[PDB]
């Protein structure tokens, strides 16, 4: 990674700082609420 | 940092930052001269024993 980070193949002595400890995503996902307030279409599918 | 500072956490942006490319290196090169200086810079003080 240090090797890449320089674009070379050698490096000489000292410290050097390259990409971050970060977690790729695994997955993706979704939410919205609904719990109440159904639409009363019953009445109409339900009269004689 | 180059990345996570302009677009962290998408990688959608980040193959759009290899287009300009060697922008950001130039930037990190730059304070990493400064860093190294304050470490210099004390040293030149209390360091004469």
């Amino acid at each position: 990674e240090t090797k890449c980070t320089l674009k070379s193949f050698t490096v000489e002595k000292g410290i050097y700082q390259t990409s971050n400890f970060r977690v790729q995503p695994t997955e993706s996902i979704v939410r919205f609420p609904n719990i109440t307030n159904l639409c009363p279409f019953d009445e109409v599918f339900n009269a004689t | 940092d180059c990345t996570m500072y302009i677009c962290g956490d998408s990688t959608e942006c980040s193959n759009l930052l290899l287009q300009y490319g060697s922008f950001c290196t130039q930037l990190k090169r730059a304070l990493t001269g400064i860093a190294v200086e304050q470490d210099k810079n004390t040293q030149e003080v209390f360091a004469q024993v």
